[PDB]
Parts: structure tokens; C-alpha cells; sequence
């Protein structure tokens, strides 16, 4: 059935780069408004960014505290959603989830309600 | 109302690739001047239908938000996109509420979508267990299960893929042609008015 | 920025009311997610007043101006979890999230 799988992450010195991959199956990837979200251990969920769909213009946004230093990308041929992290800080030790905004929802608005989530990966800086 | 702050509602009516009916697109309009006179006076719009607001007095009442919904369907079920009827697309792809307000627009794409090789990227749904509530997408592509038997994701017999492809070619006639459809809906009485047309004298 | 209380103490079999405070909740209606201990967050309530299929008919949503709230009718022992409300800001169209809240079981 429909599945999101997260890969990547580990221990790395600050200031480096690291690429996190999300692989999706069971639904049409080209028309999905995927997102990345983070959570520190013991704290609440914190948004990372959006990637949106090419049918409607690529409008990949970013969160305010992590604006610019993170790179987000989509590839529909290999069914991959990529997050590239560079110029890391000491506060980036967190779990990371790739989350599909829309699978079975009613919108009335921009198409984002975060229906299905992922198993999520460690990252320690 | 100057007019300089025109929201980009031209490309929602004229773009490169329209979304398919099962994965239709939505666009949100805020802080704009709503001049529909450039579109009403334009020639090749074949269908202009709405129920709640007047077809020509649409510049004299002022709204707060505008949602532009875009997709492409076969030419017959442009009859079926109105609220109330059922069948394919109305129940399995896109449903409008009974108290819907806003105007639906339909036009032909004879020389913009038909390819001699044959285009199959425009999909539609034929098999759904439940019924679609109004204004709801469905992107999941898990195979249908028919009552019993172990095809619950094995993808064999007695179990059918839900997303099928259209038949889109110069040899086709009226009724199988691709019609682009855009629905302008709106909501009221929860916010200060932002989007509506200019002032004349 | 949303606002939530840290924890609510409600005995078993009693209606639980969960609040969420925000300035921009008149539009951009909040959505409520539930996080189990050591599990990925799951959807509970979104949209105007409805919920995804498979969720039991115990969680309902309500909104009034700058207030959002979730209602639990007849809670069981498996609802000890964290709850998060989500809204959008007007300018940047971000999902902002909130502080979350905790709900525990007060039986024997
Ligand atoms: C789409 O076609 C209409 C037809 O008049 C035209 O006015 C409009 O400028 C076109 N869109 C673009 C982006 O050129």
C-alpha cells in the first residue's frame, strides 16, 4: 500500500553537507505537495520546507530560521525527494520526516493538510 | 482599482499543461482587482455557466477570496460537471456541492492537445470504494479489491487498476475532444474584502 | 505563533476539551494531529469539521474567531498522547505549527 521511506542521516561535524532522500510509492508523485518537517527530541514539531508541484509552478519555499542554507529538490523519474543541508549549526540534531500534504483530504484552500507521514530519520550535528 | 495590481489570472486560463481531472489544480487569489470583462468578451470560450451570481453583474459585487480550479475533461461530461448529477468524474474525480457558487468555464482544445501519435497522460478514475465528498482530491493508486479473493495488492486478476487513460488524435470527432475546464469559486463573510473589480464612470 | 497549555487532566469517561490560541485562526482553519510515544504523527482532524476515515467517532472540532478546540467524548486508555494544532500565516503561507499538549490517563 501507499508508503514513504526516508533514508540518510548520521553523525557529522558542523559546517558539512548531508543529503536526505524520500522515496514514495502507491500514489502519483508528480501531483503531490510534499514537505519536509523536523522535530528536536522532546520538543514540538518544526517545519522545514515545501516543494509543491510542477503543474502550478515550482514554488519551493523554506522556513524562516533555516532559510537559504537548505536545498530541496524533486525528481519524478526516480521517484525521489531530496533535501540538501549545508553550513550546519549545533541545533540541527533532530528527527526528520517527509510528509505528503494531500492524499485523502478536503482542501477549500491551498492543498496542504499532511495526511500521510514517514518513519523519519536521525540527524546529529 | 487603478488598474495596476492585476493578479495573474491570465495563465490559469492559458498555460502550458493543464492538470488531469483526478489530480486537478487549485489557485488562490488575494489582493487583486477582478476584471472579468477581458474574458467575457473573448471569443473561443464555448461554455459560461453559473448559478449563484449573475453572469454580467459579477463586477458589481465584491468578494474576499477567489479560488480558480483547473483541469481537462472529455467534451460530453462538461454537462456532468454541474452539481447534482452522478456517474463517472462527478462521483469518482470531482464533485461540486449542492450550495456551490461560482462560474464554470469550458473551451475546446482542438489544435493544442491532439497528437497523431496518441496522448495517454490524461487519466481518470473508474473504481472507487467510497464516494467523493465535494472539493476532495484522490491521488492514491492502490488497486481495487473485488469483494473477496487474495488480490489485495498482488495486482492480478479479479482486481482492476483505478487510473485509466483517455483516448486523445486528428481522427477523433466532436464528443471525444479535450475540453479545458476552469471553475471560479469564492467564499464570503469571514474577512475584509480584498479581491473585486475596478470602478468606472 | 500558536499557544497551548502543557497538559490537561481529565478523568476517564469525561469529555476532554483541548484548546489552541492564535491570532490568525479566523481564516486558515487549524488541523489536529496526534503523536504517540515513539511514533510518527498521525492525522486526526482537518478541514472544517471532518476527520479521515478509520478514525473512531470520538474526536470533533470546533472553531470560534481566534480560538480552536478539539472535543473527546468518552476517552479510553489508549488516548494518552500528544496533540498538535496547525494553522497558516497570511503572508508567507507557512504551516507554523504550535507548542503541542499532552493528555494522560488518570485511572488506577
Ligand atoms: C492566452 O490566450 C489569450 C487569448 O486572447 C491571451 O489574451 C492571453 O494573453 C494568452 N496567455 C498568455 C500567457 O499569453
Amino acid at each position: 500500500e501507499v508508503q514513504l521511506v526516508e533514508s540518510g542521516g548520521g553523525l557529522v561535524k558542523p559546517g558539512g553537507s548531508l543529503r536526505l532522500s524520500c522515496a514514495a510509492s502507491g500514489f502519483s508523485f508528480s501531483d503531490a505537495w510534499m514537505s519536509w518537517v523536523r522535530q528536536a527530541p522532546g520538543k514540538g514539531l518544526e517545519w522545514v520546507g515545501r516543494v509543491s508541484s510542477e503543474i502550478g509552478g515550482g514554488t519551493t519555499d523554506y522556513a524562516a530560521p533555516v532559510k537559504g542554507r537548505f536545498t530541496i529538490s524533486r525528481d519524478d523519474s526516480k521517484n525521489t525527494l531530496f533535501l540538501q543541508m549545508s553550513s550546519l549549526k549545533t541545533e540541527d540534531t533532530a528527527v526528520y520526516y517527509c510528509t505528503t500534504g494531500v492524499d485523502i483530504v478536503v482542501m477549500m484552500y491551498a492543498d496542504d493538510a499532511f495526511d500521510i507521514w514517514g518513519q523519519g530519520t536521525m540527524v546529529t550535528v | 482599482p487603478n488598474i495596476t495590481n492585476l493578479c495573474p489570472f491570465d495563465e490559469v486560463f492559458n498555460a502550458t499543461r493543464f492538470a488531469s481531472v483526478y489530480a486537478w489544480n487549485r489557485k488562490r487569489i488575494s489582493n487583486c482587482v477582478a476584471d472579468y470583462s477581458v474574458l467575457y468578451n473573448l471569443a473561443p470560450f464555448f461554455t459560461f455557466k453559473c448559478y449563484g451570481v449573475s453572469p454580467t453583474k459579477l463586477n458589481d459585487l465584491c468578494f474576499t477570496n477567489v479560488y480558480a480550479d483547473s483541469f481537462v475533461i472529455r467534451g460530453d461530461e462538461v454537462r456532468q460537471i454541474a452539481p447534482g448529477q452522478t456517474g463517472n468524474i462527478a462521483d469518482y474525480n470531482y464533485k461540486l456541492p449542492d450550495d456551490f457558487t461560482g462560474c464554470v468555464i469550458a473551451w475546446n482544445s482542438n489544435k493544442l492537445d491532439s497528437k497523431v501519435s496518441g496522448n495517454y497522460n490524461y487519466l481518470y478514475r473508474l473504481f472507487r470504494k467510497s464516494n467523493l465528498k465535494p472539493f476532495e482530491r484522490d491521488i492514491s493508486t492502490e488497486i481495487y479489491q473485488a469483494g473477496n479473493k487474495p488480490c489485495n495488492g498482488v495486482a492480478g486478476f479479479n482486481c482492476y487498476f483505478p487510473l485509466r487513460s483517455y483516448s486523445f488524435r486528428p481522427t477523433y470527432g466532436v464528443g471525444h475532444q479535450p475540453y479545458r475546464v476552469v471553475v471560479l469559486s469564492f467564499e464570503l463573510l469571514h474577512a475584509p474584502a480584498t479581491v473585486c473589480g475596478p470602478k468606472k464612470s | 505563533e500558536l499557544t497551548q497549555d502543557p497538559a490537561v487532566s481529565v478523568a476517564l469517561g469525561q469529555t476532554v476539551r483541548i484548546t489552541c490560541q492564535g491570532d490568525s485562526l479566523r481564516s486558515y482553519y487549524a488541523s489536529w494531529y496526534q503523536q504517540k510515544p515513539g511514533q510518527a504523527p498521525v492525522l486526526v482532524i482537518y478541514g472544517k469539521n471532518n476527520r479521515p476515515s478509520g478514525i473512531p467517532d470520538r474526536f470533533s472540532g470546533s472553531s470560534s474567531g481566534n480560538t480552536a478546540s478539539l472535543t473527546i467524548t468518552g476517552p479510553q486508555a489508549e488516548d494518552e498522547a500528544d496533540y498538535y494544532c496547525t494553522s497558516r500565516d497570511s503572508s508567507g503561507n507557512h504551516v507554523i505549527f504550535g507548542g503541542g499538549t499532552k493528555l494522560t490517563v488518570l485511572g488506577q
